[PDB]
């Protein structure tokens, strides 16, 4: 009933049959969207 | 979905191996077509006799154990794969200094149904 135990169960069920290189998309014709941004920490040189 | 099953069918360690290179009909040579593309000559440290270049080298080769029936898999043509898992013919400089030999990024590779 502890929170970490349920989180571990989530992490256990989530990685059951998941692959990495498989581009995750519903239909082959469908695309993905990558929102992209930068932040300048410091300008070294 | 079908892409994942395709990858699991091709990238089977029990069925596909990485350390051996493909060859048929009495160890026939596997033609490897490579060509270079110069991005920009970034510097020439003439004092140390070192030339620093940005290079895109393209490599093509035929491989037969990677084929699959394209009709069954929703008529897919090309699939992306990681480089660290499929075999690859090593191509690296000799007159290279700095100790660095291999490429930096190890990109994904395109694979067609022909092989």
């Amino acid at each position: 009933e502890t929170r970490a135990h349920a989180e571990e169960r989530l992490l256990k069920k989530l990685f059951s049959g998941y692959n990495k290189w498989s581009r995750p998309v519903a239909n082959i014709s469908d695309v993905v969207l990558v929102r992209f941004g930068l932040s300048i920490a410091q300008l070294i040189d | 979905d079908t892409e994942e099953r395709l990858v699991e069918h091709l990238l089977d360690p029990s069925r596909y191996n990485k350390l051996i290179r493909p060859a048929t009909n009495g160890s026939e040579l596997v033609t490897v077509q490579l060509m270079v593309s110069l991005a920009q000559l970034i510097s020439v440290h003439e004092r140390e006799q070192i030339m620093t270049t940005n290079v895109w080298l393209t490599q093509e080769w035929e491989d037969y154990r990677l084929t699959w029936k394209p009709e069954e898999f929703d008529n897919m043509k090309k699939v992306r794969l990681p480089s660290k898992h499929i075999w690859l013919p090593d191509v690296v400089l000799y007159n290279n200094a700095d100790g660095m030999y291999e490429v930096s990024f190890y990109s994904n590779a395109v694979v067609s149904y022909d092989g």
